[PDB]
Order: structure tokens, then sequence, then C-alpha cells
């Protein structure tokens, strides 16, 4: 035994609970709101430009890296589509690899008769 | 008119 | 990278070109990779960076004539995106001068004529349209026919000679090799007769252009709208309404 | 003496049916709450329309009393919404209750593998911290999934030896 | 040869000071502010409905002043919301004043421990999403707590 | 034992000149868009003032047409503002797409560095706050920056240099 310090895993919000950023041009702000049907579930988070921009850039960089390595790995149910935009250095696909013959099937068959 | 026909129907 | 670029997938194309520039220093395609990276950046909306890098590369490279023309065409496109008409004109002039492909040369001369016509310099626009005409069968006939159309657009209606214009465009429109562009010519002739206050001939040539079945929707719409305007200005509002319904 | 592995919890949870079942149950509960809130909204709108249809007939005291009743109903709706979908209650609790069994199974498998392979830390590749490089032999996602769902010459020589042993044993 | 430790920021924060009670009070105040915002939204909606009900009886001039009053109320609610819940101010400023001195002290103590004991990496386990499992033997939070408690 | 390296993506993006220049150009484009929005606002205000000045001399129908035109202009301005500066507008999308080629180059360089030097893990230190203290000995950000500058300022070898390189690399056989 090593007495691990266990973290946690949690479910995400159901699709009926929207969570989005809205741009208010009256005050030129970006407000993050998590609402089910217009009712703010938590406190709204209003940020300035260059405050929303930094977080958006950080999350976009993280998502880009995550999608790239998900495509590289391949076992994520959607990486096959993203493998096209990958550098071929990072993966090998068998659709363009062939054996000495195109398949392993044998189909040479005889027809006719033989008499003794 | 059609908004006040119901209260016309409503009585007592 | 080239296949991704022509598939309009610019981020992976840039990745391929950057990998060429990163992994193969001893390659002989370094300059081609640099130019292709720059045009990919231009497609991504980085025209200032493109101008800077291409100017840096062209400073001391003495590269091949065709790649020099390609780099200058890229510079012209980047300057167009930056809204610098003079720089774009100069770069496109160099690209057309150093180009070896006849189709590209005709396209560049046509675009130079278009630029000068947009600015209003009818002398230089006429020069470049005539240069396209002088390339008679070395390029697609669309460039020559539309150069004739744009030369008709820049006609001088105050001092110009109507007889020479009419004879030239009648010779053009009575030619078998010009059939796929008859509409484009016919419309122009109608416009000419529209601006000389000759409603009969203008209507006749607009009808010819319409009967040519342009297959370009805006040419058909323009002919219908021009006939509608001719009828509207003649206090004939029923036919004007009919032709407006036609162009809608 | 300090080994680090990674889990990639997204891929692991993609291979657990209980995760999809829990997501469906959470969606069903959310839909039930939304339907109840919609019923309350319908009642409040009916009250508002009833007040509107007589706003030009009765005196100010009755109008004010009905408006206070409508405000009380709206406050009751707000309290119900804060109780159901709010920051603490009936959604956080439901999410925790639904995720507790899946967390138990997944973390039991991960702990078993970590103790077996003597890992000191087990990071998550799908978390906010991004690893641009991973050694790919410290990835224990496949072993966790298997637990939850339950030198060519040397290889050739081993295969030949196994074939010989199997053929010898089968006939006798 | 690579030495790795970790800390639990929440555990240290709760141990060194009364962080939990102040955080709960701040959460209650934030919930009160959110409910006030919802009440303002309800009042604005009621005013809009009342204006919509009475339009024929108006001269389009009192309609204009009622619309300006509604817009003023909406802007007042919006600026109140920005002031209370902005990325800097009255919630983030209060949370910062609550947790910033202790966070800086913990950072300084962590740097001192890392320099003294030649640590290579010190990870923060407080997120609980990354760092799913930790050996708890490479845990230096009691040292951080004792260093913090040494200072008055 | 495991060898851990890390980069700082914000630091790398700060030490790339082309990225900074592109960001400045994007800010200039955003300023131009804001000026266009201001021009639209000025036109809308002029229309509103014109309607208000002569509102008594117009019939109900004409007032309705002028008000509909003003509403159409206001809706067009709102649509332009949301399309250019929205949460997923042109400005934000173009800002997010600036670093993608740099991210590709950084990823490739990190793979190559981790292959060269026996690194088991390479983290992005700026992705989250998990990495509290990181020894600067394991920061490969400056190496990545050197690689990025090297590929940015690449130069084609001359014919003599190419022949020398071929002779050198062909010496194994
Ligand atoms: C491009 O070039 C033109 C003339 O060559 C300049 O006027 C312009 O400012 C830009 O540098
Ligand atoms: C374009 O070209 C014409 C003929 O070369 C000039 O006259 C004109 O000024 C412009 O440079
Ligand atoms: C063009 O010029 C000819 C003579 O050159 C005229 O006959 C004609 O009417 C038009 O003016
Ligand atoms: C509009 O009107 C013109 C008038 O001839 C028609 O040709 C056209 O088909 C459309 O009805």
């Amino acid at each position: 035994k090593t007495q691990f310090s266990v973290g946690k895993m949690e479910l995400e919000n159901p699709p009926s609970i929207l969570s989005a950023y809205k741009y208010d041009p009256i005050t030129d702000r970006y407000i993050y709101t998590t609402s089910v049907d217009g009712f703010s579930i938590d406190y709204p988070l209003v940020l300035t430009p260059k405050e929303y921009e930094d977080l958006l850039l950080k999350e976009s960089r993280r998502d880009y890296f995550r999608k790239k390595m998900d495509a590289i790995d391949g076992k994520k149910t959607g990486a096959e589509a993203a493998k096209k935009d990958l550098l071929p250095r990072y993966y090998i696909n068998s659709s363009l690899f062939e054996s000495i013959f195109g398949s392993n099937t044998i189909d040479v068959k005889p027809t006719g008769s033989v008499e003794m | 008119l059609e908004k006040q026909v119901p209260t016309l129907e409503r009585l007592n | 990278g080239k296949a991704r670029y022509y598939d309009q997938r610019f981020i992976p194309a840039l990745e391929a070109f950057n990998y060429i520039l990163y992994k193969y220093p001893n390659s002989s395609n370094i300059y081609t990779a640099k130019i292709w990276r720059e045009k990919t950046n231009m497609r991504l909306g980085n025209d200032a960076i493109v101008v800077k890098n291409i100017n840096q590369l062209l400073k001391k490279t003495d590269l091949n004539k065709q790649t020099f023309s390609d780099a200058n065409a890229l510079l012209a496109e980047a300057f167009l995106n930056l809204e610098e008409r003079d720089s774009a004109v100069a770069k496109l002039r160099i690209a057309e001068q150093f180009s070896r492909i006849n189709e590209d040369r005709a396209r560049y001369k046509f675009i130079l004529g278009q630029m000068y016509q947009e600015v209003g310099n009818k002398d230089s626009a006429t020069y470049y349209y005539d240069g396209v005409i002088h390339m008679n069968r070395k390029a697609d006939r669309k460039y020559m026919m539309h150069a004739y159309a744009k030369k008709a657009q820049m006609y001088d209606y105050e001092k110009g000679n109507d007889t020479i214009f009419l004879k030239t465009y009648n010779k053009l429109v009575a030619d078998r090799e010009n059939r796929p562009y008859y509409d484009v010519l016919f419309y122009e002739m109608g416009v000419f007769y529209d601006k000389k206050k000759d409603k009969e001939n203008a209507l006749k040539f607009y009808n010819k252009s319409l009967g040519r079945k342009s297959k370009d929707p805006y040419l058909m719409a323009s002919a219908y709208r021009n006939i509608g305007n001719m009828y509207f200005k003649n206090t004939d509002y029923t036919m004007a309404a009919k032709y407006y319904d036609s162009t809608l | 003496t300090t080994r680090i592995g990674y889990i990639d919890m997204e891929y692991i949870l993609e291979n657990v049916s209980d995760y999809k079942e829990a997501k469906s149950q959470l969606e069903l509960k959310a839909q039930k709450w939304k339907q109840e809130i919609e019923a309350k909204k319908l009642n409040i709108n009916s009250l508002k329309e009833g007040l509107k249809t007589e706003k030009a007939l009765l005196t100010k005291e009755l109008i004010e009393e009905r408006e206070t009743e409508i405000k009380f109903q709206e406050n009751e709706m707000l309290d119900y919404q804060q109780k159901q979908f709010g920051a603490d209650g009936n959604l956080m609790r439901q999410k925790a209750a639904l995720a507790k069994p899946i967390q138990d199974q997944v973390f039991t498998a991960v702990q078993d593998i970590a103790e077996a392979k003597n890992y000191d830390f087990i990071f998550d590749k799908s978390s906010d911290l991004t690893m641009l490089f991973s050694n790919k032999r410290f990835d224990i996602s496949d072993q966790v999934i298997r637990i939850l769902n339950r030198p060519a010459m040397a290889d050739r020589q081993k295969a030949l030896d196994e074939r010989r042993a199997a053929r010898e044993k089968l006939i006798e």
C-alpha cells in the first residue's frame, strides 16, 4: 500500500443547461453565463477585451494541442477525420499499404472435365 | 373586444 | 503542401512548408518552400508579414525568372489586400514582365488594365487591354473578348469617333470565333447605343444579348434592367415593370 | 524511483456504458425540472393575463393586490429554480450521486494498476494541463479499460516452441 | 535524480487561516447580489410589459420617456452587475483580498523549500482534475503549513 | 526515474517577432472596424435627428417608412457589430488562428527535442496552474525558440556548399 491522494472525476452539465459567452457592445464587455432557460445558475463573469481574449487564446491553444494528439493517437472516435490535416510523419495508415498481392483471397477455380 | 368577451362570460 | 494549398486547407499546407524549412536545410527547394509559405500566409490574412518576408527574400537571392515573377505576383496580391493600389500595380507590372506563361501574362495584363480603369487612367487601361488583344491566340479568348468589352466601357462619348467603334464591334460580333462571348459584346454595344440616345438600336442589341442566353445570370439581369430603365425613362411604366419582373 | 503514468480519462469514459447511462439519467432529471418550471411559468403567465384583462376596470387597490400576488408567485418560481438548478442543490447533488459509482470503478482500476506497476503519480492527459510529449509506455488507459470491461528471431523461436509443445500435448 | 513533490493549496489555505468561513460568507453575499440582479430583471420585464399594454392611450411622447426610463433601468442593472461580478471588482477583488496574501506566502515558502531541498518540480494538486493520484509521500504541505505558522 | 521537461507557450509566443507583428496588424484591423461602426452610428443618429426635426410635417405612412428604415439601419449595425466583435466573431476567430502555425512548429520541435534528449514528459507550463515550481534547468522553451528562429531565417546552400554537403554525407558508402 502507498496511500494515494485520490483526485476526482465529475459529470458535465446536461445539454439542456447552456453555458456561453455573450458580447455586450453597450459596455463593450464579454459576459460568461451558465443558464438553463435564462436563469443564471452561477454568477455571471464579465470581462474586458484582452481579458476575454487571453482566456479564449489559452483555451484555443489547449484545444488545438489536444485535438492534434487525439488525431495522432487515433482511438478517440473522431480522430480518423482529423488525421487528414496531420503531418504524415506522425501516423501510418494501412489503406494505402498493400501486400505482395492486393489481398489474401484465392479465387483461381477449375471448370471442365477429366476422363480416365 | 375579444379580450373582454371572457369577462363578459364571467359572472358572480 | 501544394495539394493542401489548392484544396484551400491553408494551416496544414503551411505546416508542410514549415516542416520543409525546418527539417531539410540542405534541400534545394528552400526558396520554393519560402515562397509557398508566404502565399499560404497571404491566404491566412497576413499580408504585411508576406510583404516583409518576400521583400527580404527578393533582396539578395537572384532566383529564377519564373519564381521571381511568382514572388512579384504574390507581392501584388498582398498589396491589394493591404489596399495599396500603386504598390500592387508596380508589383503586377514586374510579375507580368518576368512571367513565362502566356495565360498568366494575359491574366496579369487584364488585371493591370482593370486596375487602371478602376483608378480612372484610361490611357494605361487602354494600353494594357490592347496588350491583351495583341496576345491574340496565345491565351484564352475570354481575356481578349472581355478586354474588348472593357475598352467599350471606357469609350469617350464626347470626342470619340462613333464610326470606328461601330465598325470594330460589328466586325467583332460578326465573327465565328467570338460566339461564346457574343452576349458580352452585344450588351456592350447596347450600352453604347443607350448612351447615344438611340433607343431602337440599344433595344435591338440588348435583345440580342438576352437571346444569346448568357449563362451568366448577372449579364441577363443587366440587360433586362437596362431595357427596364430605358422604358422607365420613356414614361412607359408597364413595360418597365415587366422588365423589372424579368430581371428580378 | 519516481514513476509517472497518465490515464486519458476521456477515452476511458468513452468505453464505459455506465457513463452514458448516467448522462442519460442526468438529462432526464434536467428535463423533468424544466417541465416543472415550464408549468410554473404557464401558471404565472395565466395570472398575468388574467390581471391584464381587467387592468382597465377595477380600482388601484385590487390591481396592486393582484400585482403583489404575481410578484409572490414569481419569487416562488425563482426560489424553486435556485433550489433545482442552482449552485447548490438537486443538480450538484444529482451529478455527484450519478458520478460516484463510475468514479469508484474507474479509480479502483487505476489504483490497482498504479500499485501493481509502482506509479507515484497518475496524471490525466485530457485535463487542463497539456503534455506535448508522453513516453507512450506509461499510458495505462488500455489496461484500465481491459480491467473495467472484463528481435523477431526470439519471437519466431518462441512460437515454434509453443507449437511443438501444443502438438506434443494434444495427441497425448 | 529528478525530485518531485506536490502541495494541496486548499488544504494549506484551510489549515493556516479561517478561509472556509470567509469564503462561505462571500458566496452568500454573491448569491444575494445575483438574486438582486434577478429581481431587477423581473422589474424591467414588468415595466416592458406594462409599456406594451398601454400604447394607444399614449402620445408617442410619453412612450419615448418610458422607453428611456426602461433603458436607464437596464443600464443601471448592467453596470451594477459589472461592478459586483466583473473580472476585477467586488467579487474578484474580495476573493483576491481573501486569498492573495496567503497564496503569496505559500508561493514564497514553496520556493524556499525547493531551493533548500533541491526540488525539481512542485505540483499543485488543488485542482483535483489533473493529478488524479499522488503518492502522498512526496507531499510537502505540513512543511509549508509550519513555515506559515512560524510567521506571526 | 522519469525525466520531465516543459515549455511556456506564452513565453514562446512573446519571443516570436512575426506573431507580434501579426497581432499588431489584427489590432489595426479591429480599430478600422470600430471606426466603421462609428460611421454607421453617425449615419443612424443623423437619420434619427432628421426624422425628429420634421416629424410634424409627415403623414403616418411616411413616419412609418422612416422609422422602418431607421430600425433596418440599427439592425444592420448590430449585425455588423456582432459579426466582427462577437464571442465567435471575425476578430476573435482571427486572433485564435494566429498561433496555430506556431503551435504546429512548437509541437514538432518538442517531439524532436524529447526524442533527442531522453525526456519522458514535456508539459505546457502555461496551460494551467498545476506546475507551481519548475526548475529552470528543464525549461526547453529557449531551445524551441532557437529552433523556430532557425527555420524562420533558413537559407538555401550554394552549389559549392551543396556539392560539399553531398560529398560529406556520401562518405559512408
Ligand atoms: C508600394 O510601392 C508603391 C510604389 O512602388 C509605394 O508608393 C507604396 O507606398 C508601397 O510602398
Ligand atoms: C499607364 O501607362 C500609360 C502608357 O504607358 C501611361 O501613359 C500612364 O501614365 C500610366 O503610366
Ligand atoms: C463616323 O464617321 C463616318 C465618316 O468617317 C460618318 O459617315 C459616320 O456618320 C460617323 O460620324
Ligand atoms: C420578363 O419580361 C421579359 C419581356 O420580354 C420576358 O422576356 C422575360 O421572360 C420575363 O418574363
